[PDB]
RNA sequence: CCCGCCCCUUGCCUCUCGGCGCCGGCCCGAAGCGUUUACUUUGAAAAAAU
RNA sequence: GACGACCCAUUCGAACGUCUGCCCUAUCAACUUUCGAUGGUAGUCGCCGUGCCUACCAUGGUGACCACGGGUGACGGGGAAUCAGGGUUCGAUUCCGGAGAGGGAGCCUGAGAAACGGCUACCACAUCCAAGGAAGGCAGCAGGCGCGCAAAUUACCCACUCCCGACCCGGGGAGGUAGUGACGAAAAAUAACAAUACAGGACUCUUUCGAGGCCCUGUAAUUGGAAUGAGUCCACUUUAAAUCCUUUAACGAGGAUCCAUUGGAGGGCAAGUCUGGUCGCAGCAGCCGCGGUAAUUCCAGCUCCAAUAGCGUAUAUUAAAGUU
RNA sequence: UACCUGGUUGAUCCUGCCAGUAGCAUAUGCUUGUCUCAAAGAUUAAGCCAUGCAUGUCUAAGUACGCACGGCCGGUACAGUGAAACUGCGAAUGGCUCAUUAAAUCAGUUAUGGUUCCUUUGGUCGCUACUUGGAUAACUGUGGUAAUUC
């Protein structure tokens, strides 16, 4: 039977970009309900023992999190399967280090340490616009936040830079032809380039083009574009190799020349 | 029940279709004698690992040149072959792979190198020594006669550092008899 | 002597008040080293004590010689008493184990599920 | 075998609102789509394990 | 700070709906309808769209491009076996979707159930009794009967992966561990090496004979000494606690055991026109065929063949089959 | 590895099939030293089931007069550990099997502008009062039936 919501998640059926093994055991953490979709999230448990190696078994994650050390967007989260996701800024005070969840160019999250004078603001993508009771205009971002009284020029698909202690958006980039963008869905995942186009098929999945810093172009769907810069100048810091998605015939050459077989 | 296991496994040989055919039985018996193997199956393994290389080679050679896939996988297959001493870097192209014979994979076996590099009296003596843990590759004992020696591992094969044949306590026979001089020939 | 320790991929974990690393033991000719005999040499290596040190794993290769295992070194003793799994504190006695089977616990619970107000004799008289 | 020339060459139109030029006046990109399909080629989008 | 709470969004879903996609059957050719069948108008009901259901009205909808009826040892798919190229057959079975807890039916509580480790009633079974009454659902894990050609222990533990809870602490036959296991897959032992004696060849010498001889094979008698695990077994290691494997001290090989088997020997098809026995009997033989007193085919000894820690037989299926 | 071989005739050439041949998966026979993996009451009967077990849960933070244990003597909101019991939550996930079921289920594709949503995350929280009412469980005590988580 299914008569209600499920609550376990099998290890094989889990998302691929979690990069889980196969022979530990039958289950996977099953992210809890949150602001980020179940396939797009990264639970806090998978970030501390599969990536940062800080813990070793699930109980060590539970007793790291209980001591109130970890902060997800300023607030102090105690749930180990909390669904962190794209544009969230984990902070570990007791160590003095910070991170930004951004897709690496193979289409998966990777650790990306940032300077503590940067981990005070995060970007959000506008999803909806509506006028509440008494005539107040609202906003909905990709991570479920609701901003009341936003500027009357910010529209859908735009990006806004908020603060983590107030909300209260500060800057906003407008979606049009010429601005930077990072792609967050499908085949082209974690690539960067100027938008350069947008076609519009009314009633079905408008399509968007892009263009890398090496001529490479790659279409996508508009609901997968995420503007991160005014133009050619990304606001937030970037991972190494900057979304350039080199082919395997190049990846082999760099592996051979660097001879990165040790340290 | 769901369970935390790999069921993935596979076969590594194929029997021949004509079961009693003289041209076959005499050739394989020759190959067993000349390299000191145990069954016919020890030959059908090598036949399989060659006939499977010769399918990738062919399917690449039926792609068009300049292809991404053909280029990448060919440069990867020739590298893998050259790295075990089955191919000559002076060939390094696909239309030569189709010219390889079974007796080049058999030649790179550890049993063969232990004889041909001089450490044993015969191709049969070599198989005994390897199986008795008398030989070492690079700071590592090995015990499998069929181990295939990579090209630059070649000059590392030598007698084990805990073994009678070179720096080691005499075995349980040379010690039982030297004791027969002090326990069987002195007061016994 | 032949025995020797060499550490690997060291990491100082402040989130759990320990430093953890991997241990290599180059011990040719001999049997595997006892865990006690390892942890005192780690002490002399890190200059603390053979009491805030825990080691486990330790599989030996084919052929003899090396073995590799995991090791952790705590700051206080009590942080180890908090942050360790119980059975690893039992190995070198610092904890003890109680009720003698899973069956007895199970069947007591099922007898107690059939009385109200005070479960009484089912525990107090066994 | 990307341009325009024998009559045609993305086939035109006519505009209008907004950027690209020159010294207001005039020049060219976008909006309409070209009678419809099948075919072929390229993109998008498609769970993991096998 | 904990808790609760209206509504909005978000999350995990759920529900209904669009296009295309199915095995065999004509010895199924017309089917559907006031017992709603296709449509319209207004309502009832429901979380919402809707003949979903009621009242009035119209007479429609489907079919040789296979409707409707029947059969399926039919739960669908990701996939599996074989496979030049095309294909054929399988998919109860660990991932995803569906459906069901003896058969049918009705409902409480809840955000969520037409729930059976919940309740009520009928049908079929079955238990206790003081004959008034009460109680039940292993297609969860073990275990037992039955059925059959056909399938393991009434063990251990929450340490690992995760889930539930008021929760850093409790619980989990989910899950892990060990037992039985020739379903099946990978690696791989049961002899290596010298001397001596015979045997044989390239080479040297001798007109040859013959001799010297280096390279190999057997084969004998002994030996000759060396090598090593299968085992017995102290410790460490392993792990929740143990077992196994790996690491190590001590014992442990002369071959008459520390013993390799299963099927064949006319042909197809690798291997005997040996010897003893039986006499168209007993038997063999997938097919052709053997046996009637002189059996290369039966029964046995000897020898030889093929695969080998495996081989034979029955059956379903694929290639051979360009015999769909 | 894109393959054939025996058999109708006195002999020959054909059609044509039966037999051989190789893999696979269920059963069964003979045999068995080592070591790493690991399928296993599906087929018949979705037949029937003795016994045990498989679902419970407390924090600084709902309700503590069990003396049950308890300390420096006091509850003067009242200490502190805390059985039980009311209250809340979960029990609708997980596990097992394949009887039903052929435009059904299911797959890819799309839509809710035609709906509901415990929980999590973010919004929202101003048209006798220094604090109201009666009534239950655990606990004390008396019971009934052969019998039950009465
Ligand atoms: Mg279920
Ligand atoms: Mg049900
Ligand atoms: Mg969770
Ligand atoms: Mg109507
Ligand atoms: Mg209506
Ligand atoms: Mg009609
Ligand atoms: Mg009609
Ligand atoms: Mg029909
Ligand atoms: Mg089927
Ligand atoms: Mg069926
Ligand atoms: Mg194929
Ligand atoms: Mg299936
Ligand atoms: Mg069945
Ligand atoms: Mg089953
Ligand atoms: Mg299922
Ligand atoms: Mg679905
Ligand atoms: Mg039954
Ligand atoms: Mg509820
Ligand atoms: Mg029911
Ligand atoms: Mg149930
Ligand atoms: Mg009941
Ligand atoms: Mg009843
Ligand atoms: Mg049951
Ligand atoms: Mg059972
Ligand atoms: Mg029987
Ligand atoms: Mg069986
Ligand atoms: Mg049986
Ligand atoms: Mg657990
Ligand atoms: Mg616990
Ligand atoms: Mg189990
Ligand atoms: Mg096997
Ligand atoms: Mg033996
Ligand atoms: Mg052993
Ligand atoms: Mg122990
Ligand atoms: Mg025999
Ligand atoms: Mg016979
Ligand atoms: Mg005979
Ligand atoms: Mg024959
Ligand atoms: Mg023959
Ligand atoms: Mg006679
Ligand atoms: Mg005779
Ligand atoms: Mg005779
Ligand atoms: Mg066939
Ligand atoms: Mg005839
Ligand atoms: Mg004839
Ligand atoms: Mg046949
Ligand atoms: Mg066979
Ligand atoms: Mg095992
Ligand atoms: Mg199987
Ligand atoms: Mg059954
Ligand atoms: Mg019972
Ligand atoms: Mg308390
Ligand atoms: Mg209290
Ligand atoms: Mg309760
Ligand atoms: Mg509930
Ligand atoms: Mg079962
Ligand atoms: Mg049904
Ligand atoms: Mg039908
Ligand atoms: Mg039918
Ligand atoms: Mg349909
Ligand atoms: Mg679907
Ligand atoms: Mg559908
Ligand atoms: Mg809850
Ligand atoms: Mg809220």
């Amino acid at each position: 039977m299914a008569r209600g919501p499920k609550k376990h998640l099998k290890r094989v059926a889990a998302p691929k970009h979690w990069m889980l093994d196969k022979l530990t055991s039958v289950f996977a953490p099953r992210p809890s309900t949150g602001p980020h979709k179940l396939r797009e999230c990264l639970p806090l448990i998978i970030f501390l023992r599969n990536k940062l190696k800080y813990a070793l078994t699930g109980d060590e994650v539970k007793k790291i999190c209980m001591q109130r050390f970890i902060k997800i967007d300023g607030k102090v989260r105690a749930d180990i399967t909390y669904p962190a996701g794209f544009m969230d800024v984990i902070s570990i005070d007791k160590t003095g280090e910070n991170f930004r969840l951004i897709y690496d160019t193979k289409g998966r999250f990777a650790v990306h340490r940032i300077t503590p004078e940067e981990a005070k603001y995060k970007l959000c993508k506008v999803r909806k616009i509506f006028v509440g009771t008494k005539g107040i205009p609202h906003l909905v971002t990709h991570d479920a936040r609701t901003i009341r009284y936003p500027d009357p020029l910010i529209k859908m698909n735009d990006t806004i830079q908020i603060d983590l202690e107030t909300g209260k958006i500060t800057d906003f980039i407008k979606f049009d032809t010429g601005n930077l963008c990072m792609v967050t869905g499908g085949a082209n995942l974690g690539r960067i380039g100027v938008i350069t186009n947008r076609e519009r098929h009314p009633g079905s999945f408008d399509v968007v083009h892009v263009k890398d810093a090496n001529g490479n172009s790659f279409a996508t769907r508009l609901s997968n574009i995420f503007v991160i810069g005014k133009g050619n100048k990304p606001w937030i810091s970037l991972p190494r190799g900057k979304g350039i998605r080199l082919t395997i015939a190049e990846e082999r050459d760099k592996r051979l020349a660097a001879k990165q077989s040790s340290g | 029940m769901p369970v935390a296991r790999s069921w993935v496994c596979r076969k590594t040989y194929v029997t021949p279709r004509r079961p009693f055919e003289k041209s076959r039985l005499d050739q394989e018996l020759k190959l067993i004698g000349e390299y000191g193997l145990r069954n016919k199956r020890e030959v059908w393994r090598v036949k399989f690992t060659l006939a499977k290389i010769r399918k990738a080679a062919r399917e690449l050679l039926t792609l068009d040149e300049k292809d991404p896939r053909r280029l990448f996988e060919g440069n990867a297959l020739l590298r893998r072959l050259v790295r075990i001493g089955v191919l000559d870097e002076g060939k390094m192209k696909l239309d030569y792979i189709l010219g390889l014979k079974i007796e080049d994979f058999l030649e790179r076996r550890l049993q063969t190198q232990v004889f041909k590099l001089g450490l044993a009296k015969s191709i049969h003596h070599a198989r005994v020594l390897i199986r008795q843990r008398h030989i070492r590759v690079r700071k590592q004992v090995v015990n499998i006669p069929s181990f295939i020696v990579r090209l630059d591992s070649q000059k590392h094969i030598d007698f084990s550092l805990r073994s009678p044949y070179g720096g080691g306590r005499p075995g349980r026979v040379k010690r039982k008899n030297a004791k027969k001089g002090q326990g069987g020939a002195g007061a016994g | 002597d032949t025995v020797t320790i060499r550490t690997r991929k060291f990491m100082t974990n402040r989130l759990l008040q320990r430093k953890q690393m991997v241990i290599d033991v180059l011990h040719p000719g001999k049997a595997t080293v006892p865990k006690t005999e390892i942890q005192e040499k780690l002490a002399k290596m890190y200059k603390t004590t053979p009491d805030v040190i825990f080691v486990f794993g330790f599989r030996t290769h084919f052929g003899g010689g090396k073995t590799t295992g995991f090791g952790m070194i705590y700051d206080s003793l009590d942080y180890a008493k908090k942050n360790e799994p119980k059975h690893r504190l039992a190995r070198h006695g610092l904890y003890e184990k109680k009720k003698t089977s899973r069956k007895q616990r199970k069947e007591r619970k099922n007898r107690m599920k059939k009385v109200r107000g005070t479960a009484k004799a089912n525990v107090g008289a066994g």
